[PDB]
RNA sequence: AUUCCGGUUGAUCCUGCCGGAGGCCACUGCUAUGGGGGUCCGACUAAGCCAUGCGAGUCAAGGGGGCGUCCCUUCUGGGACGCCACCGGCGGACGGCUCAGUAACACGUCGGUAACCUACCCUCGGGAGGGGGAUAACCCCGGGAAACUGGGGCUAAUCCCCCAUAGGCCUGGGGUACUGGAAGGUCCCCAGGCCGAAAGGGAGCCGUAAGGCUCCGCCCGAGGAUGGGCCGGCGGCCGAUUAGGUAGUUGGUGGGGUAACGGCCCACCAAGCCGAAGAUCGGUACGGGCCGUGAGAGCGGGAGCCCGGAGAUGGACACUGAGACACGGGUCCAGGCCCUACGGGGCGCAGCAGGCGCGAAACCUCCGCAAUGCGGGAAACCGCGACGGGGGGACCCCCAGUGCCGUGCCUCUGGCACGGCUUUUCCGGAGUGUAAAAAGCUCCGGGAAUAAGGGCUGGGCAAGGCCGGUGGCAGCCGCCGCGGUAAUACCGGCGGCCCGAGUGGUGGCCACUAUUAUUGGGCCUAAAGCGGCCGUAGCCGGGCCCGUAAGUCCCUGGCGAAAUCCCACGGCUCAACCGUGGG
């Protein structure tokens, strides 16, 4: 799979980066949220801890699928600002 | 309503200068009375949500809101149903910038940038004026607010002239009287947002509003209610406008 | 009142049995392998409305009816329906085998990516055509001018690949 | 597509009605592979009756308590921490459901209120001084079959009550500062009265303390905002085998009452008020945006979404509150029904599911507050059958499948035999998707495998002059017409035609229909000129000159919500759908 790098914008107010992205995969699966975090964290040098992954969507007749994430620099104001059920479906947190 | 107020608003029925999606959602937010009317002005939580993008979802926006982040002409606002109207000044100081409410061409609201030293003037049109206790005059302005002048001052205001007040002190500095040769900004109407010089006033018999001719820069006359006729100028505009 | 209903797109016959339209139709269905008539008809139905809108444009004057006038031309020139220098009179010799001709089947067969029109729509429809980077299984899809020559084999197919026997009995016609 | 075709005679031309051919809606026979989108599904009969669960809460930063874990000392305690209920505050008048009543200022539209109310919110100008009081919780004792409910003890508040000041309202006499088109309005000065505020409360730090420095709060006045009340002009059904109707009726004067104007209601004085340009009475019905159909002029409908109105088994009437004579609050009568230890006590799903009854006629007693919003809270948050997510259903619309290619043979359309190909769909997996799931989407392994019906076959009207039965019997027939032993028309076989995941039957509206006629019909002989004439209203009215500007034409201000309709561009693979602009 191939990235692209589509917008990086900052979020002052909030204390965060917005990060939208494409991933070029002609004969292959929709990849993975652990491998598209990897990779990204690799592209940008983030730390994984505070690095998540909002979604990753395919379409219909397409080699290609876009996806959204969101960087805090503080691993508090993400736990107060991200609700519960992304956080567990990004293995950030486990659930009770 | 059969027996009480109503507290609900559906997207359908929405006020139409709005920028919203009409049937993405069942409801929208339901604004709070205020200083504005309903025409004229938009809750705060579709500025910072919608408009300027800095929050996703409503219960973000809130939090955002509660810490003190967004200030209209010059205070701290933290109800997200606060309505926000014509010629207000929205500023966020954490990022420094600053806009300017106005309506569009096609009678839509929307955010004017402008410059950080604009940012403290905002200008009232005077709505109605009033005699008090203490034999006092009472200025009634046009996003519903008031203020006092003693006796001596009463031939320096009269209603139709534009006050250009400093906030949040409120302070006043300027008064810019409604006459011909004057620069004015319509607010309503076909002509809606469309600026130019007064040239004739014209009044009719059994309270029929007056109304007014103007020119516009490349030399056409136009006709408006006077009351829609916004003063921001003595021959050149005082503010900065699209 | 009453709320909105969502309406046909095509239009129905006045008398079901006449010999004639019967035969027509017929020659029609079979040249281009469409599957049954309501196809055909949906395409009579655009034919249709292009004229209609032709017919009110020219006892029009103003200036809404202006926009509309070079709105309809451009259209139609976008789709590849008519030439660049075509007049709005030109919208009233527009036949239905015009509208036929811009199918991607029959475009997929006119290329030579298939030896039938049977084959054309096998190939549409079990993902074998691109047009533009992008793979649509609608064989009455209306191909745009601008696209009509960026239209391969799916770069994942099967048949991208110059020695697939299905590919070279297609190449020997 | 601005359309015709069959039927009155031995044969002909007319008038005229019936039938055929199209679209949409409701019930229904037979038959069905996949996906997507949407404002679809107990409205028609019964606004009939309802078992069970759920559909409205929230605040510990307003206040005294109960109990628990720990820290300092503890005989005793003080702290911190975390649950419980109660007092107290705000909300519960919105949202949701249905269309019974109503022919009316109910609704649409333009205006008015100088004749009015408004808790929550915004701005500005000011204020917060002095006193008193009970009571829930808690402990003692209880009653009653239960629903409920009694006495004694003790206690706090942003609970309640007083005093003062500010303030408010009425009337009489002056002055003219303001708005407005116009002052029974606003402002200033005297005078007689009546009504009459408030919580400096709470939380956190700097405080050795003294006191600051923030945040959330309390009361009055002026204006706005928001939500309403009231009024006027204009507009939109059927009946004369309903012609006269009204007597607080219509107006006036003097009062009462109301938030407020008003015969809204009284006392007194007059005879008015409506009507053949259809009063009154009777019939039917919630109004509009819109929807079906038609070349258009028109004709028909107004369940589903939005805005306005009304109702909570039928008929009456009140308490609290800013707002109700209140669907999940109170009272009486009427009519059903449930529990009783027989003394008593309770209940109406036209909320979501679910049941019974009625009928031709309509679904799961599921999951979630993640999104959109509302109420409460300083906030993090909490609740919400609104809303969001799925389950059932030939609701509507859009896009697909039930194979493809080559070479041979046949009756050459199509069927069969060989050789090869593909995987939409199907079966099993990984990822993504989701609040969690499911669908959907990207990939991998298997394999043409897993997928066609309904109606019609004499003319109208596309399609057989073939075969076997029956024999005016049975049967068919929208209409014209078939069947009486040699039936192209009934029943069946084989063929053929139309449409196709659909295709037929029944009932309704529009078209057909210039069989309602303004556009645009008829009345000598076919339905149809009053037996004749005079004249009231109404409609229609001769030529010229001068004036006006109501009708009429042109230009320009303020309006006629959104959704729905047409066009271009853009986002879902295209489309249906959704967004941005123009109309
Ligand atoms: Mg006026
Ligand atoms: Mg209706
Ligand atoms: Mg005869
Ligand atoms: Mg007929
Ligand atoms: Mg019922
Ligand atoms: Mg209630
Ligand atoms: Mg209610
Ligand atoms: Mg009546
Ligand atoms: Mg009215
Ligand atoms: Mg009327
Ligand atoms: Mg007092
Ligand atoms: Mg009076
Ligand atoms: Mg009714
Ligand atoms: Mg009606
Ligand atoms: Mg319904
Ligand atoms: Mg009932
Ligand atoms: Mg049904
Ligand atoms: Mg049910
Ligand atoms: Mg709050
Ligand atoms: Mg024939
Ligand atoms: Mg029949
Ligand atoms: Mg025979
Ligand atoms: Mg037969
Ligand atoms: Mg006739
Ligand atoms: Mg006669
Ligand atoms: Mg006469
Ligand atoms: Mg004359
Ligand atoms: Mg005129
Ligand atoms: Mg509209
Ligand atoms: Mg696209
Ligand atoms: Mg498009
Ligand atoms: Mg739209």
């Amino acid at each position: 799979m191939e990235i692209k790098i589509t917008e990086v914008k900052e979020n002052k107010l909030i204390g965060r980066k917005e990060i939208y992205f494409e991933i070029y995969h002609p004969g292959e699966p929709t990849p993975s949220r652990k491998d598209v975090k990897g990779k990204l964290v690799a592209m940008l040098d983030l730390n994984p801890e505070t690095t998540v992954i909002q979604y990753i969507r395919s379409y219909f007749g397409s080699y290609k699928s876009k996806g959204y994430a969101k960087y805090y620099y503080d691993k508090d104001r993400m736990l107060y600002i991200e609700p519960e059920y992304i956080l567990i479906r990004d293995g950030i947190i486990e659930k009770k | 309503a059969r027996k009480g107020p109503k507290r609900h608003l559906k997207r359908l029925a929405a006020p139409t200068s709005w920028y919203i999606e009409r049937k993405a959602y069942k409801w929208a937010v339901r604004p709070r009375p205020g200083p504005h009317n309903m025409r004229t002005s938009i809750p705060l939580l579709y500025i910072v949500r919608d408009y300027l993008g800095y929050a996703k979802t409503a219960r973000e926006a809130r939090k955002i809101l509660n810490e003190g982040k967004f200030l209209v002409d010059g205070r701290v606002r933290k109800d997200y149903k606060f309505p926000v109207g014509i010629m207000d000044v929205v500023s966020i100081p954490e990022t420094g910038e600053h806009y300017r409410v106005l309506p569009n061409r096609i009678g839509k609201l929307i955010l004017h940038p402008i410059s950080e030293e604009e940012a403290n003037i905002k200008p009232l049109r005077i709505r109605n004026k009033r005699m008090v206790k203490g034999a006092k005059i009472q200025l009634n302005f046009h996003d519903g607010t008031n203020h006092l002048i003693p006796l001596s001052e009463k031939d320096n205001y009269f209603t139709s002239y534009t006050v250009l007040m400093k906030v949040p002190e409120r302070e006043i500095l300027e008064v810019l009287p409604f006459e011909k040769g004057a620069y004015v900004f319509v607010t309503q109407g076909k002509n809606v947002a469309r600026k130019g010089r007064i040239v004739e006033i014209k009044k009719f018999p059994m309270g029929w509003p007056d109304v007014v001719t103007i020119e516009d820069e490349e030399g056409e006359l136009f006709d408006t209610l006077k009351e829609y006729a916004f003063v921001v100028g003595r021959d050149k505009p005082r503010i900065s406008l699209p | 009142g009453d709320p909105k209903r969502q309406r046909k797109k095509y239009e129905t016959p006045p008398h079901p049995w006449i010999k004639e339209r019967l035969d027509r139709e017929r020659v029609l269905m079979d040249k281009y392998e469409l599957k049954n008539k309501k196809e055909l008809w949906k395409h009579e139905t655009q034919l249709k409305n292009f004229r209609r809108r032709a017919r009110r444009l020219l006892a029009a004057r103003g200036k809404q009816a202006e926009i509309e006038r070079e709105q309809l031309l451009a259209r139609l020139k976008r789709l590849g329906l008519l030439p660049e220098d075509a007049v709005l009179d030109d919208v009233l010799s527009l036949t239905i085998e015009d509208i036929l001709e811009r199918r991607l089947q029959t475009i997929v067969y006119k290329k030579g990516l298939a030896r039938t029109m049977r084959q054309a729509r096998q190939l549409i429809v079990h993902g074998h055509i691109e047009v533009n980077g992008q793979i649509i299984r609608s064989p009455s899809y209306l191909v745009l001018k601008e696209e009509e020559d960026t239209i391969t084999y799916a770069r994942t197919s099967p048949f991208a690949n110059p020695q697939h026997p299905e590919r070279m009995m297609i190449e020997k016609a």
